[PDB]
RNA sequence: GCUAAACCUAGCCCCAAACCCACUCCACCUUACUACCAGACAACCUUAGCCAAACCAUUUACCCAAAUAAAGUAUAGGCGAUA
RNA sequence: GCUACCUAAGAACAGCUAAAAGAGCACACCCGUCUAUGUAGCAAAAUAGUGGGAAGAUUUAUAGGUAGAGGCGACAAACCUA
RNA sequence: CUCCGCAUAAGCCUGCGUCAGAUUAAAAUGAACUGACAAUUAACAGCCCAAUAUCUACAAUCAACCAACAAGUCAUUAUUACCCUCACUGUCAACCCAACACAGGCAUGCUCAUAAGGAAAGGUUAAAAAAAGUAAAAGGAACUCGGCAAAUCUUACCCCG
């Protein structure tokens, strides 16, 4: 019911609520998928009670009792999502050998820069699609000059960064001259 | 800017909200029968109701396929339009009033009234007194207008020991939305039309408010609410428009009650209502000392037939058909 | 001669193929493997693609000739939207009938006495006109698509108020949204009528016959008029995908199978979209003929001969201000030939119920010249409307 | 520019078609003809200039009945609605044409000439010399491209080796074959050239814009020039 | 008369005249976006 | 005078613009004639929620636990745990061939499956 | 779910199911007076009223009669010390009405 | 006595060396950053002029694959400017 | 997105006279004749009054088109983002 | 006082709601400035449509007399295919274009004088000059380039077009 969005009535008004540690990714690699699918919803309901309390503390202009509780649950929800995705990725390499779950390809855009194109789901082949064929995946010769100008811009930045670091180190010996070794 | 009040509404518990907008108290059952001082052949009327019912479902041949969402506007609408046309011709010998009566198909009914006040919360008009205006734009499937006025059900000073619901929030939470457009007070015809008094309305609920869609949305307790919410709004807007035609309004409240009837159905189930307009002064300046309130009687929704298979109507109920006749039989009291 | 459609609007010729497709034993390098167009590679040739599964929103019907119900012999279909050119003269040839100006004496005798008239007839009909055109809606001036049906339904409701005198009027209803079909031949021409729209006054008892046996045998001397060079099938839908079939509109067992009167309305605001007087009388004749022919075949089989009990069907066509009356009698189902017994038809033309209606007071130089209300109201027109309704019940 | 022509319909019909104006602009969007813009909206009524067009299932001479002669806002002449068989079409009406007349459309070239009635369509080799004609065509089946305007009329001068000598409204002679179909009589609205515009505004209703106010000096092109009638134009290949 | 109010905003006109789709429509508009990408513009187009 | 450095949203533009732009919500149907929307029950995501009765695990873990090291799972780690034991047994039995690889657990293709691995056709 | 690709559907295909949903909702106190049955939530933009119903009935076993949603604009008026506008995140609000008179 | 004054870091410049070149998920050529439907539009082509010649009209240096030297030489050029 | 002209599909014009009107009186609306004021102003062309037109070659909202060796122009060398 | 006002479209995008304030308006109660909190809930509106062939001569104007030209904004059928249905988005304000909290510019509906919306005077004194008005003895254009302006409600003629 709607009583699961709030904390134990007795805890209302308290400034501290003791809480345990956050689930670690290694402690979840021992549980089964059915147990992880059940735990996801146990943490989900605890996360919504903490988001509801965090918003009502701002409404009443008071500090949240134990903000770390929300950080712990978020870390546990991310660790659990890492384990499941890890098992699915490994299972995909064995049956298929693919490293990515979503298809894609390397292509040049109209601007001439390399980009990874993530495919979409369609009902008709690509040679019949009106909107897909209006999109261009090739750069014309009027782009070469801008590609060089953009490459030279990155080189200037990288040169100032490297020369600056050398300066700091040369100025770092004037005050600490025992760093010669 | 005025609130748009839809009689056929999807809002939860709208009947309780509409009672406050109209200062109306709802009572179960039908009005007290008047204990005051021809041959009605039921067998003939039963055959008709089953003939018009079987016609639209089975006998009539459709050119194109009929879809579920088209049923109300292709099967139930003609049947309701046809059931009324034939019943008024079979009851005219029993009620002369139906002879010289005006029968309308999908004619609009409009009523515009003011109830309550508010303090403008924001804007350059903040903190100023504004009136809460309402408008009902209703189009019943059918309605019967007559030249002479029906008799009251109870006296005008009559009062019940029941309080009218009161809301704690503003109507915007029903939900109810505002708009500014032409204000109309229309009984179904212009003032010049002598037939300015209402007899009985017939409404058909749309497919969006169908019973089976309300059980999917965990709104089983709202089935009857949709029935009596349409009556309270449709009958208050009709009786109120009849009084305006006679010259009455908030300051000059009605001297005699204005009554009317309504049959609310979804094609299979039928509900019957009666409304009496005791008061028309609903503004704060006039409702301050007003003792009296408007009344509405209503029955529970009951099916006319259990099932229709081929050319046989299964579980036909005669009690529902007899109640439709009593409404059509009612006539204005005659003078000495 | 002059062809229609400029080449600039037509679909441009597909681009010429690359010359690598002309060299045998050489596979062209295309951008099909790149999944996108590039200018420096050959354009591939994709094979015809098929969805492989059904999708109603993206359905493509098969070619016409492949349709099952396809016949080389065309069938000229007459529907509500057909506007004949020669009007009645062309409908009298398609139906093989004889026209008789004026309604039958019997029908007119029904309302000849002052006993069947309605209480305050003149005053009650005037209120149906004013209501339909003045009081019906909120708008100042109602449209014709709005008052034409109302002024007819109310006139029927007013004529249905005489059940007190004639209890035999409770054996009839007014059906809506009904259709009917009827197929026949006229000098090696497959004809079909598909009636739709309007109201069908249905009854339990069939209408009696009007003409006697001697009046039906006297039609063998009448000759159908011709309108050369114009063909009798002009302004009809020449269809090649059809199905010869007969239908009354209702299944077997309907309590009200016998059609009494057909009410056709020209409810269209624009004048070009409204039928002309002669065109509306032809639609009335063909629809009445299609409803009477649909009963004959059901009752007397699908043969072709002279009927022993002719079928009688009435019809009333109105534009909201003008009314046309028809009494059609089916005397035979053998129409392929132009000789022999012929059908009958009594028609009244251009019967004005009222000349004009002023919805607003006409003020000229601060003087009310014409007040609101009907102008030139004729009660005789309604007596004929009431006679048709009382035929077979009084 | 994104200009698309309105002349896209590919099937003939007598229904008035809605057309859009140009304003004197081409597909590029630049003005190519000055003095064109605005005017009352108009609906185009397709005109069949091939009088002898037997129906799909019919061949040989046929007859049509005139239904209605009406005003056409797209031309100076009046148009007539004729119906033959199961079809209907618009044609150019003649000086004397009424609702109820029966016109003839034939391609038969008899040994002897035929009595010529106005509105009828016969070949050039089937009409006597001196007969007024209109809506002639260059070659058979080409369609009538000449003498279409109001009141205009030609005349048949002589016949030579299956060739007819036609005199155009510009008093110029044109030579074509005797199998080319022409219509007898003058074109309708004989008094069109006698109309008075009356006011400048009435030319703005016809889609005509005022002339430029810039003053131009005349050159040698101006002035009366008496030059001889050009030679006869022949569409017959020998 | 008084000037200065030449800008009558219209989102339709703004997206059709100087929008992203119209820039890429011509090679000169693609060079416009490339110059603004080289300079570091936070907005490349409307 | 327009803000070209502000997020373009459905709240901006005329009526036709504001109705065509959305907020990221996935569709659950299509529009038919008459502007009538048709909802597809198969397009609405169905929440598969399990029974949480008698479930030991809780949102948090007690601090009195060991600091076990992290060993990210790999494909080779999953093969040796589940697939290898069955192969070793059949190898010792003397009945092992590539044709039976499908019996061991290998999937030759992904078609004809409800939950394909590549391209995956299911939600997290 | 949000920030994920939805498998495309065709006529006769399987039912779409999400086993782990990343939608996280927070119940809030209404700023203005509301009916007793009404409840107010703050939900992500990608979430629909149909999902909120099935989300509440399934996870929390709460019967709901009606659900209404609105998008609330977040002020982009605030500016920092560099005179750059700061955007308050736009959020979606949901109004839920209980079913059985609760 | 107010207003102010004063500061040394941020980083930057010129060389040398070395070729250079991404990523959580989701979204983005339609009104970019918008889950989902029948398409076939496609790229290439002498720079000119300011200026100098005290106007201007032929003409007037512009990295083009090794520093130096041969040499401002041969040669070109309103045989002028200059190249 | 101003303005000049054009295209598509829209909107507005009381009352009086005459009822025929590129007709008259005269609101809304469009224009800007004369006068005063204002001249770093309310305004980088305005204010008040007085005036011209106001069912037409009228005014006007929306989207689109014509681009500088050019466009558009009832030619003022007009207008094409003060 | 009422130059209006309410609403829609367009445009703008939280821009006088609550709490707090050292910020602010001529003004150390108010606030359009700052910080936090809250808020606009669909029925109105937007977002639509299976294919192929085929059909569509007869304006509008109270549309009936009548009279027109500049000749007009609204229509189908045949066969095939097609049983799940109420999602998504706009909804605030004292607001937009003119550098301004600008005497300017700004489409439509209703109201046609208001039931709505507003305040010309910071206080005093009552010089000149200046601005906007009212009244004026007798005379009545003698003013002036000119009856400009004001008042009043008028004749005739010429040039140009
Ligand atoms: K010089
Ligand atoms: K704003
Ligand atoms: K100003
Ligand atoms: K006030
Ligand atoms: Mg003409
Ligand atoms: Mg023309
Ligand atoms: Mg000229
Ligand atoms: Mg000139
Ligand atoms: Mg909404
Ligand atoms: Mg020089
Ligand atoms: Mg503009
Ligand atoms: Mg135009
Ligand atoms: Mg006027
Ligand atoms: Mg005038
Ligand atoms: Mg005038
Ligand atoms: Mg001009
Ligand atoms: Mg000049
Ligand atoms: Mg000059
Ligand atoms: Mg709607
Ligand atoms: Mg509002
Ligand atoms: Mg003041
Ligand atoms: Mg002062
Ligand atoms: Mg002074
Ligand atoms: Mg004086
Ligand atoms: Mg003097
Ligand atoms: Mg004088
Ligand atoms: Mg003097
Ligand atoms: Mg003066
Ligand atoms: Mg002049």
């Amino acid at each position: 019911g709607l009583e699961e969005f709030f904390d134990d009535p007795k805890n209302w008004g308290q400034e501290k609520v003791k809480s345990g540690a956050a689930w670690t990714c290694q402690q979840l690699r021992n549980k089964s998928n059915e147990d992880l699918h059940k735990l996801w919803y146990v943490l989900l309901k605890e996360r919504n009670m903490l988001l509801t309390l965090e918003q009502e503390a701002k409404r009443q202009r008071l500090p949240m009792p134990s903000p770390e509780r929300l950080d712990k649950v978020v870390d546990s929800m991310d660790a659990l999502d890492k384990v499941v995705q890890e098992r699915e990725d490994a299972l995909r390499l064995l049956q298929t050998g693919q490293e990515r779950a979503r298809p894609g390809a390397w292509r040049r855009d109209i601007f001439g820069r390399i980009i990874w194109h993530k495919f979409k789901q369609w009902v008709i082949p690509w040679h019949l699609n009106k909107r897909y064929n209006r999109k261009r995946f090739f750069a014309l010769p009027y782009v070469d000059h801008f590609l060089r100008l953009e490459r030279e811009k990155r080189a200037r930045i990288k040169a100032r960064k490297e020369n600056l670091e050398r300066k700091k180190a040369k100025i770092l010996l004037k005050k600490f001259p025992h760093l010669a070794e | 800017m005025k609130y748009m009040v839809y009689p056929q509404t999807f809002a939860l518990n709208a009947d309780r909200w509409y009672q406050y907008f109209t200062k109306t108290v709802f009572l179960s059952g039908l009005p007290p029968p008047p204990a005051e001082p021809p041959a009605l052949d039921l067998a003939a009327l039963r055959a008709v109701a089953c003939d018009c019912l079987l016609q639209e479902h089975f006998y009539l041949r459709r050119r194109r396929r009929v879809h579920r969402y088209e049923e109300s506007e292709v099967i139930s609408l003609p049947f309701l339009d046809q059931l009324v046309s034939t019943l008024v011709g079979l009851l005219s010998p029993h009620n002369p009033a139906l002879a010289a009566a005006a029968l309308d198909y999908r004619c609009p009914v409009h009523f515009y009234w003011v109830r309550g006040e508010e303090i403008i919360p924001r804007g350059h008009r903040r903190g100023r007194i504004d009136d809460l205006r309402y408008q009902i734009d209703d189009k019943p499937n059918n309605q019967i207008r007559i030249s002479k006025q029906l008799a009251e059900f109870v006296p005008l000073d009559y009062s019940v020991p029941i309080e009218i619901p009161t809301i704690k929030c503003k109507p915007d939470k029903l939900p109810l939305f505002k708009r500014q457009y032409e204000n109309h007070i229309f009984v179904g015809s212009k003032t010049a039309d002598p037939c300015c008094y209402g007899h009985t309305q017939f409404h058909l609920l749309p497919d969006k408010l169908r019973r089976e869609r309300l059980l999917r949305q965990n709104c089983a307790d709202q089935i009857e609410v949709v029935f009596r919410a349409n009556a309270i709004a449709s009958l208050f807007a009709w009786t109120g428009a009849q009084a305006m035609y006679q010259g009455f309004w908030s300051e000059a409240d009605v001297t005699r009650p204005f009554v009317s009837q309504a049959v609310i159905t979804d094609g299979k189930y039928f509900s019957f209502f009666c409304y009496q307009l005791n008061t028309l002064a609903l503004t704060t300046q006039a409702d301050q000392n007003n003792p009296r309130k408007n009344i509405c009687w209503g029955t529970q929704s009951k099916p006319l037939y259990e099932t229709i298979e081929d050319n046989d109507v299964k579980g036909f109920n005669d009690d529902v058909l007899l109640q439709i006749v009593h409404f059509l039989l009612n006539r204005p009291k005659e003078e000495k | 001669a002059y062809e229609w459609g400029v080449r600039s609007t037509r679909k441009s010729e597909p681009p010429p193929l690359d010359r690598v497709y002309e060299i045998p034993g050489l596979e062209p390098i295309t951008f099909a493997g790149k999944m996108h167009f590039v200018p420096w590679l050959a354009r591939p040739i994709f094979p015809p693609w098929d969805r492989g599964y059904k999708d109603p929103r993206f359905y493509r019907s098969p070619p016409l000739h492949e349709h099952p119900l396809y016949k080389d012999q065309a069938c000229y279909i007459f529907h509500h939207r057909c506007r004949l050119l020669e009007g009645v003269k062309q409908a009298l040839w398609l139906t093989k009938t004889k026209l008789i100006e004026g309604l039958p004496e019997k029908v007119l005798s029904l309302v000849d006495d002052p006993r069947n008239h309605i209480e305050n007839q003149d005053e009650c009909v005037l209120n149906v006109i004013s209501h339909a055109r003045l009081w019906q809606t909120t708008e100042e001036i109602p449209k014709r698509e709005t008052y034409c049906p109302v002024i007819v339904d109310n006139l029927i409701q007013l004529c249905k108020s005489q059940i007190l005198k004639h209890p035999s009027l409770a054996r009839r209803i007014c059906v809506q949204n009904s259709t009917f079909s009827a197929t026949w031949n006229r000098e090696s021409l497959l004809l079909q009528v598909r009636g739709s729209g309007g109201a069908r006054l249905s009854t339990k008892d069939p209408l009696p016959t009007i003409a006697s046996r001697e009046e039906i045998e006297a039609t063998k001397n009448h000759v159908l008029e011709t309108f050369y060079p114009i063909s009798p099938i002009i302004d009809l839908h020449e269809c090649n995908i059809y199905d010869v079939k007969n239908d009354t509109g209702f299944q077997e067992g309907y309590p009200y199978p016998y059609p009494h009167t057909l009410y056709l309305l020209d409810k269209a605001n624009l004048r070009p979209h409204r039928l002309q007087p002669d065109q509306l009388r032809a639609k009335m004749i063909l629809f009445a003929f299609g409803s009477a022919l649909a009963q004959a075949r059901l009752l007397y089989g699908n043969d072709a001969k002279v009927l022993e009990q002719p079928v009688v069907v009435q019809s009333v066509g109105t534009d909201g201000r003008v009314f046309h009356f028809l009494v059609f009698q089916l005397n035979t189902t053998d129409l392929d030939c132009n000789e022999g017994v012929k059908n009958l038809a009594w028609v009244d033309s251009d019967q004005l119920l009222y000349q004009h209606f002023w919805c607003l007071p006409v003020i000229k130089k601060r003087v009310v010249v014409e007040p609101v209300g009907p102008v030139g109201f004729k009660p005789e027109t309604f007596r004929k409307f009431l006679a048709l309704y009382l035929h077979g019940a009084a | 520019a994104n200009f698309v022509s309105w002349k896209s319909r590919t099937k003939y019909t007598i229904t008035p078609v809605k057309m859009r104006k140009s304003g004197g602009r081409d597909h590029t969007g630049r003005i190519r003809v000055h003095g064109i813009g605005g005017g009352h909206k108009q609906r185009y009524r397709m005109i069949d200039f091939l009088r002898f067009r037997p129906e799909e299932t019919k061949s040989g001479p046929f007859e049509e009945k005139v239904i209605q002669v009406r005003y056409d806002p797209c031309r100076s002449a009046d148009i007539a609605l004729v119906a033959g068989g199961s079809r209907k079409r618009w044609i150019i009406a003649t000086e004397n044409m009424q609702a109820g007349d029966t016109i003839l459309n034939s391609n038969h070239i008899g040994r002897m000439a035929v009595a010529a009635r106005e509105g009828d369509a016969h070949p050039l080799g089937a009409l006597p010399v001196g007969t007024l004609i209109n809506n002639v065509e260059s070659e058979p089946g080409r369609g009538a491209q000449y003498i279409r305007a109001a009141g205009t009329c030609g005349v048949l001068l002589r016949k030579v080796n299956g060739t007819a000598i036609i005199q155009l409204p510009s008093k110029r002679q044109m030579q074509v074959l005797e199998t080319c179909v022409a219509t007898v009589g003058r074109v309708s609205n004989v008094d069109h050239n006698k109309r008075v515009i009356g006011k400048a505004g009435r030319n703005r209703w016809l889609g005509k814009r005022p002339n430029s106010g810039r003053w131009h000096r005349k050159g040698g092109w101006a002035g009366r020039k008496i030059r001889p009638l050009p030679p006869m134009k022949s569409y017959v290949k020998l | 008369k008084a000037r200065g109010n030449e800008y009558q905003p219209s989102n339709i006109k703004r997206k059709n005249k100087h929008g992203w789709v119209r820039r890429l429509s011509t090679p000169a508009g693609v060079q416009v976006i490339l110059r603004r990408m080289l300079k570091g513009r936070k907005s490349l187009s409307h | 005078g327009a803000d070209r450095m502000s997020k373009w949203t459905s709240k901006r533009g005329p009526r036709s613009f504001r109705g065509r732009k959305g907020r990221g919500a996935k569709g659950i149907g299509f529009l038919t004639s008459g502007w009538r929307f048709v909802q597809i029950k198969e397009m609405v995501p169905e929440f598969v929620v399990p029974d949480l009765t008698g479930f030991k695990l809780k949102p948090y873990v007690s601090y009195l636990a060991p600091e076990s090291e992290e060993t990210p799972l790999t494909a080779a780690q999953l093969f040796s745990e589940a697939v290898a034991p069955a192969i070793e047994k059949d190898f010792k039995d003397g009945t092992f061939d590539p044709d039976n690889l499908e019996k061991y657990g290998f999937e030759p293709t992904q078609e004809g499956k409800l939950f394909q691995l590549y391209p995956r056709n299911f939600l997290r | 779910a949000r920030n994920v690709v939805y498998p495309l559907y065709r006529l006769g295909g399987p039912q779409l199911r999400v086993f782990r949903t990343n939608f996280f909702i927070q119940l809030v106190r209404p700023g203005v007076a509301q009916p007793e049955d009404t409840v107010q939530f703050r939900i992500p933009m990608e979430m629909t009223r149909v999902d909120l119903r099935n989300y509440l009935e399934g996870i929390y076993n709460v019967p709901v009669a009606a659900v209404r949603t609105r998008v609330q604009h977040g002020s982009n008026k605030r500016r920092d010390h560099r005179n750059v506008r700061i955007k308050k995140p736009d959020y979606k609000v949901a109004y839920v009405q209980l079913a059985h008179g609760q």
